[PDB]
């Protein structure tokens, strides 16, 4: 979407190098998972309410 | 349909949606926190550090 | 001296230093054709007594010869060469797959539609090639053989059609063009065409207007059987060495093995995860042999500083020393898990790190030192 | 010359669903023990089949003029050889130039002409009752073939014309792409042992051929074979066929072992 | 408990996996074009005179040394994680085994 | 429009443009109005795809069963790829494939804004 | 076709560098909110608890 | 007549369509080359000044 | 190794950028003995076995 914005003839050249854009998105589902996290070790310390 | 709609409107998240770019939800919803810091305080009030 | 310029000084301080890997070089080459000995057909396509009108233009399959284009020097002239998947100063070491000759007759003011992205009556009408192009087109002037006094008009071209040509298409239907409004049931007249026109070829027409002769070779290169080759010669196959190699055209460098894999009927070449070619089927013997690169790697030096001592040692992580690939040997050789350390003296007693090398050993620079 | 045959009934078309077929080799590179990802056109997994047929019983001989669009995934399930081959082309008759594809028991040619097509095309074998024997008899398909361009004639073979009783057993697949010039088939011949559909399973096509045509193609035609003891007087044997079409598709190709392609993932199905 | 439980030591299998990873996504993508004609320099130089194949390799080897950059600013980023769990772990090794 | 190609929603914009001006362009230079060639009428261009989509999945080794999850879809000609019920709507989208049930357990795919799912009992 | 595919991967390398910058820009920072949660945490369970 | 080189003419062009095909069965161009713009996408474009 | 595969025409057109290599190593191997130091720190605390 953010490079070619639906263009089929540029999506069709992304392919060249696809294995990055997974990359990207590996890195940020990392960032995603750690957020939630996060929020549990500081406020869910206590399971019994 | 929002951003269809409002389009003078030049919004800025629907600038960020249309060109790829999408902000998630947390799992825990601010009702949530507030729970677990009330069980917290009433601990501490109730109990001590015990 | 490896770490010296990497460091970019004249002095080196105390520790270990990557100094990039070992490597080996290769010792011969080889140069694997299949065995053709029949000379491709120039003749035929060059010294043709007639070409096809553009229209209806001509392609002839070449196959099983050898591409040796020097014999056209005692003969032909060509105005017009060019060569587009392919530099032309390569042709000779490669090989080609599905090779066909295109062959028409133009006039020179056309001579520059034949190329990828162009456009005009012939570009748009009787003969297109893809914008993906691997071939070359050659083209000459044919005055004295193509033209006559009276004109020569047994050379047509398509002026009219209703849409434009996809690549390598031919058409050569003579259905009536509706220009207007009217249905042109036959009618030939007011704005129903005939679809074809003569050109007048003569020999006192300006350059613009001689006729040239079009020949357009069309082929695929390095990924499949090829039977079309350059004029190489082939030479003796030399396996389990560091070698230079041409097979079919494609080269490298590497070590050539027997392999256990086995290609379908039409799969000359096979390739690893990084799309690298791995494995080759053999021009002449139809075995398959695995390439396995000739540098592996795994070389570091252990230094005193430069301001005491010249001596170094050199650890070979993928050595076992238990011919070894290593740089020398010279005695002082200590094996551990880290590699194969050279230039070393083993020590039985325990001492504190000082440059540490790996796996629970390190080492000192101590006394005659 | 041409015969338009008669007595046949009247049935809507029947579909399938293609399940996993229609995947080839899509390149000439031995790979191996690895998942590679490409972009050709494909028949689509799970797609629609359209199912047509040659029953005595309700007589249908269906070999109608299909749309070839971008490309064509074409399937048979025989035991008696009736389909012998294809007619591809534009108008379909001595206007434009057209391809004949066909199989008449003898050999195989291959040809490009202004054919004038016959408007119920077929081939046909005779029984002789006395001796018990089949042997070709009629050859329809056209009344003109005109300016040829491009011809290909296979060394000689003798077809089993016998007429056979039992399920199918054989499934021939075929892909039909035409390409810069090109006509470009895949195939694979697989045994079968089968009553009604399409058979699910997998199984990638190897290129047969590159044929350098050059012709413009947007209708195809399928030649059954008759057989006999005319416009009536005939009997459809027993044979069913299937057309599917490509589309462009990006697939996940696993190869084994040997470079087998052995499965495959249609990136485009669903969100799985 | 341990025996038991084989996600226990997720953590220390998730800085093993991590790094196999990286290794094993620089080696796939050797595979990328990079908008060369050509992912494989061997067919850039049996086809291509030395001015063009030039332009072509280039192209390559750009794309390469971004994949390198990639990789490193990556194990940088991880490096320094480890780090801050080694220090918890020096800390706790003073303060609750000590 | 004269000759600039493109892909998208046309609607009637109350841009008025200058006299000389024939096309608008947005933050990102990019094409977001144009004025008719025939009849002179603003229209805005809205992009087709919108986006937010995500998949929730029981392992394969299990079942091929899976829901999905539309971010930006209110279910209250939905923008989904299909439904087949089994709708329920949260802050995290409109979820569809998945049956809400009212007890409460403890989070497993943990899908946003207070809701999880997991793959329960006939499963 | 051949030309604008010129154009078009000049296009695709930069937008690839805007997102590559993104995403190690995001890590980073994911690094010093990493920091603060886990400082939090301790907070948490020394102050509160 | 044509112009001397020295004193070239210019002639503006304005509220008409562009079908270079009526060239076809009349004039024959030695050259021809198009630098801002591919041959082929000529019969797609509209043209300012 | 990565960039170039042995091959020669590559190498030389390389060095064009060499600094770069040398940068990328020098970040990796500090990498390296930071790794062999956080073992020490945790572990080693006691000299005395
Ligand atoms: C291939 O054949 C088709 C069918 O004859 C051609 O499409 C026709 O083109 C004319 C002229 O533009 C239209 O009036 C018809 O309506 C079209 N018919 C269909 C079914 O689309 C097509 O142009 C031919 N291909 C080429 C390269 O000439
Ligand atoms: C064409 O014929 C002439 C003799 O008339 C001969 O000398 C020349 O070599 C021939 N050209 C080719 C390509 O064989
Ligand atoms: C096609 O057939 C006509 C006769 O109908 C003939 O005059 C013509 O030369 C043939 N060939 C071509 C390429 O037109
Ligand atoms: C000639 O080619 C055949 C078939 O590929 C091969 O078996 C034979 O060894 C080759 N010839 C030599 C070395 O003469
Ligand atoms: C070297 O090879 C010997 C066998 O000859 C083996 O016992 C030894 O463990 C190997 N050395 C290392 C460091 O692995
Ligand atoms: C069959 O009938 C069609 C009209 O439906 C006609 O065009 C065709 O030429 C006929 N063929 C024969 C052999 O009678
Ligand atoms: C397509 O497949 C569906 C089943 O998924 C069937 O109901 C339908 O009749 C088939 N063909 C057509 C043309 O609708
Ligand atoms: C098959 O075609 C070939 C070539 O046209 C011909 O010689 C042969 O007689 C044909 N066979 C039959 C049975 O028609
Ligand atoms: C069987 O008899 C028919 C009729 O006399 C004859 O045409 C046919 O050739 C015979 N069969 C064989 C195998 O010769
Ligand atoms: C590969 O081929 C060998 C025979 O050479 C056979 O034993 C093996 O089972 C095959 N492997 C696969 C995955 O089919
Ligand atoms: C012709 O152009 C005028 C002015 O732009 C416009 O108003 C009119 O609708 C156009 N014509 C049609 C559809 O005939
Ligand atoms: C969906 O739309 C309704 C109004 O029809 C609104 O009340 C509800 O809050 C919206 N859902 C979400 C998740 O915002």
């Amino acid at each position: 979407m953010y490079i070619c914005g639906d263009s089929t003839e540029c999506s069709n050249l992304l392919l060249q190098y696809g294995s990055f854009c997974t990359q990207l998105n590996r890195a940020l589902t990392g960032i995603a998972v750690e957020q939630d996290k996060n929020t549990q070790e500081v406020f869910a310390q206590v399971k019994q309410i | 349909g929002d951003c269809l709609g409002d389009i003078a409107a030049r919004d800025l998240i629907c600038a960020q949606k249309f060109n790829g770019l999408t902000v998630l939800p947390p799992l825990l919803t601010d009702e949530m926190i507030a729970q677990y810091t009330s069980a917290l305080l009433a601990g501490t009030i109730c109990s001590g550090w015990t | 001296s490896e770490t010296k310029c990497t460091l970019k000084s004249f002095t080196v301080e105390k520790g270990i230093y990557q100094t990039s890997n070992f490597r080996v070089q290769p010792t011969e080459s080889i140069v694997r054709f299949p065995n053709i000995t029949n000379l491709c057909p120039f003749g035929e396509v060059f010294n043709a007594t007639r070409f096809a009108s553009v229209y209806a233009w001509n392609r002839k399959r070449i196959s099983n010869c050898v591409a040796d284009y020097s014999v056209l020097y005692n003969s032909a002239s060509f105005s017009t060469f060019k060569c587009y998947g392919v530099s032309p100063t390569k042709l000779n070491d490669l090989c080609f797959t599905n090779v066909y000759a295109d062959s028409f007759v133009i006039r020179g003011d056309e001579v520059r539609q034949i190329a990828p992205g162009q456009t005009g009556k012939i570009a748009d009408y009787n003969y297109k090639l893809p914008d993906d192009f691997t071939g070359c087109v050659i083209a000459w002037n044919s005055n004295n053989l193509d033209s006559k006094v009276g004109g020569n008009y047994n050379y047509l071209y398509r002026l009219f059609r209703k849409s434009n040509l996809k690549p390598f298409e031919r058409d050569i239907s003579t259905e009536i063009y509706q220009a207007g409004s009217t249905p042109c049931n036959g009618v030939e007249g007011f704005n129903c065409y005939f679809p074809l026109q003569s050109y007048g070829f003569q020999p006192t027409n300006g350059v613009g207007y001689q006729p040239y002769r079009v020949v357009v070779l069309s082929f695929e290169l390095l990924h499949a059987p090829a039977t079309v080759c350059g004029p190489k010669k082939s030479t003796n196959l030399v396996k389990n060495k560091c070698v230079n190699f041409n097979f079919n055209g494609l080269t490298g460098t590497g070590v050539l093995t027997e392999s256990n894999k086995k290609f379908l009927p039409f799969q000359q070449f096979g390739r690893d995860i990084a799309d690298t070619t791995d494995a080759v089927r053999d021009p002449q013997t139809l075995e398959i042999l695995d390439i396995t690169p000739c540098s592996f790697g795994g070389v570091s030096v252990i230094t005193p500083g430069t301001n005491t001592s010249n001596q170094v040692a050199v650890l070979y992580q993928d050595v076992n020393c238990t011919t070894w690939r290593v740089y020398s040997t010279g005695s002082n050789v200590f094996q551990t898990r880290a590699g194969c350390l050279i230039g070393a003296e083993h020590v039985n007693n325990s001492y504190e790190c000082d440059i540490p090398i790996g796996a629970g050993i390190c080492a000192s620079y101590q006394t005659s030192q | 010359q041409c015969v338009n045959l008669t007595t046949r009934t009247q049935l809507p078309p029947a579909y399938t669903n293609s399940f996993t077929r229609g995947v080839y080799y899509p390149d000439k590179v031995f790979r191996s023990s690895v998942l590679h990802s490409t972009q050709d056109l494909f028949l689509p997994f799970f797609s629609n089949v359209t199912w047509f047929h040659a029953i005595h019983v309700t007589k249908r001989f269906d070999n109608p003029v299909l749309p070839f669009n971008d490309g064509v995934y074409f399937a048979s399930t025989e035991k008696s050889n009736i389909i012998r081959g294809w007619i591809f082309g534009t108008t379909l008759d001595s206007k434009t130039q057209s391809l004949l594809i066909v199989n008449n028991a003898t050999n195989v040619v291959i040809k490009v002409c202004e054919f004038q097509f016959c408007n119920d095309p077929f081939l046909g074998v005779y029984y002789h009752k006395n001796n018990k024997s089949w042997m070709e008899s009629e050859f329809r398909v056209y009344s003109s073939a005109n300016n040829c361009t491009f011809e290909y004639v296979s060394q000689p073979f003798l077809m089993d014309l016998e007429g056979k009783q039992g399920n199918f057993k054989n499934l021939r697949e075929f892909v039909f792409k035409n390409i810069d010039g090109y006509f470009k088939i895949y195939s694979k011949h697989t045994p079968i042992n089968l009553v009604r559909d399409l058979p699910q399973g997998f199984s990638a096509l190897e290129p047969l051929v590159d044929l350098p045509i050059g012709i413009n193609i947007t209708r195809f035609q399928t030649l059954l074979a008759l057989h006999r003891s005319s416009s009536s007087g005939w009997t459809a044997g027993a044979a069913a066929y299937y057309v599917g079409y490509l589309q462009p598709r990006t697939f996940l190709l696993k190869y084994n072992e040997n470079g087998t392609i052995t499965d495959a993932v249609d990136c485009a199905l669903d969100p799985l | 408990s341990l025996s038991s439980t084989p996600s226990a030591l997720g953590k220390l299998q998730d800085v093993v996996n991590q790094n196999a990873q990286a290794l094993n996504t620089l080696v796939k993508q050797l595979s990328s074009n990079f908008g060369a004609i050509s992912s494989v320099l061997n067919d850039i130089l049996s086809r291509l005179d030395p001015p063009e194949a030039e332009v072509q390799i280039d192209r390559l080897i750009t794309g390469r040394l971004q994949s390198l950059q990639t990789y490193v600013t990556q194990q940088l980023i991880r490096a320094a994680e480890i780090r801050a769990s080694a220090n918890l772990a020096a800390t706790k090794m003073s303060e609750c085994v000590l």
